[PDB]
């Protein structure tokens, strides 16, 4: 499963 | 296509560039073997965390030497897979051939793009090719070749990139 | 100087232009850990089995703008390393930077070669950085970072590309 | 246009591309006060004895540079006016954008071809201007001010170039 | 040699062109008679007032493709003559190739500058000829063809250009 | 008028 | 003479 | 040991 640190703003 | 599954495989830029840019008998395209990265991306109105792999390179005309006689020069377009990170929510719509999918409440949004690159091959144009379009690639590679549920089909990402220093950015 | 044994090493296109085109801070080079290939290269009279992976990679100056203010112009430039089997006989001085090996009867000969990339990024002159030369580049990669004679040092070639269809031209 | 009227007129290489590749406020155009040559042009199925004088001249979109900040890069089209005597009759709908004159039994052929130049110029995003388009170029360049059958307009043709050895081909 | 003196003197982009990009017998170069410009011209640490005129035209040296058979492409070196007025003080050392005139206590600054343009020609090697160098066209235009101090020789500025609005930028 | 040598075939 | 609109340093 | 197919002249 691909890992994210993306921060929705 | 047909035609696209008959494409082979090749790996390294100097054997995808060595097997398009033949001047005896230019190749139209080829599937692509490469290394998943993991860095910033920006789509729609922020950065977004990104997966980039190459998945296909294809043969672009790029314009017509005349004299004696006519001549056709092509360039190599390295065409890439994108996994943008919780950006489907926001950009769904943002390309034309996209795929969502969903990782818990997280939205990852599937996508392509092309980077023309500079070496070029001049061919008479009694050995040239009719070069597939941008529309017919997107088509082929995400749309009928890739499955964003199972991460296969005729390539596939691989998210260890996530915890290589030397694949981010 | 030492300050080449310092610089990272990457892998993917994707994340050596991440390093190296960053408009914050733009980076002088990284090393390239990437795939070798084999298939025909042309040097001085004839074609050879060469043998080609990727190296090095470093920031090329391509224009400086006026204004209002002073802003630089960055480019990459991938640094490729070959063995150009048997033609270290014939070019053994070809090259300024080169390097010769024997494998039996057969003189095998190691150079390093660069490819300009499309990709630009302009940034301020007061993060502007001192590009290194093609000069230096050679020096360190192949005369001071590589060793023929064992097939090691800050790289090594990978000689299975012969058995490999997908990284053979 | 309106805005094509209040375009200035420029003659000299130099003096059109300072005009246009202006890096504090890029030009979308200039109509080309130019010399009128005659030779062979090549049309449908053969060679026509054609008249050919540069008419105007405007800024097309190449590429954006990002960074800090966004860049973007202009070039200078060249557009040239052509008279290609007698290709009328068998060339009439070759060309989008033509006009046809009759010169007794014979027909001239009236049409627009550009040139896309070398020079560059690389303008922040807040300094760029919207580009015009070559069907917009060639409705009023051709189209609306010229008029083949009193060779008046906003130029005209110079017949004597078929007496000047210094302009035939 | 004296073979730039059996050179002809071509007038117009087409004729220049169609002169020297001839695929039966491509030319080595022709002289150019051209209009003069003034605006500004950064040399040195500023700009100055420059009188500039195309002066000559010759073929380069693109490339070489391989076959079946062995095939040369050219291009146009357009050559320009430069009247930097002022800029001989500081400029005297700037280039390989100039000339200083005085005007009063004034030092104007006569030099060359070549530009390449984008068409060009496969001619076969049968047909191929040996291309003049920038080294040569240098001496030959301006030192033994052009004297400053009488604005004569094979060639000559026209200063009203200065007060022609169409021709300043 | 335009002068020509354009001979068509 | 060529005229002149040069302004140095 | 690297494998080639090259052949001098």
């Amino acid at each position: 499963q691909p890992q994210s640190h993306s921060i929705e703003l | 296509s047909g035609r696209f599954d008959q494409y082979p495989t090749k790996k390294g830029d100097f054997a995808i560039d060595g097997y398009l840019l033949d001047y005896s008998s230019p190749k139209q395209g080829c599937w692509v073997d490469g290394i998943t990265v993991y860095g910033d991306i920006y789509i729609g109105k922020q950065n977004w965390g990104t997966y980039t792999r190459p998945v296909f390179a294809y043969l672009q005309y790029v314009e017509t030497i005349s004299g004696s006689g006519t001549f056709v020069i092509y360039q190599v377009v390295l065409v890439y897979a994108h996994n943008a990170t919780s950006a489907g929510r926001q950009n769904a719509n943002a390309f034309a051939y996209s795929k969502t999918q969903a990782v818990g409440s997280r939205v990852d949004l599937y996508y392509l793009s092309a980077i023309t690159q500079r070496k070029r091959v001049i061919v008479p144009s009694s050995n040239a090719v009719t070069p597939l379009d941008w529309d017919t690639v997107q088509r082929n590679v995400l749309m009928e070749n890739y499955n964003p549920g199972s991460n296969s089909g005729h390539f596939s990402f691989d998210w260890s990139a996530y915890n290589d220093p030397h694949r981010r950015y």
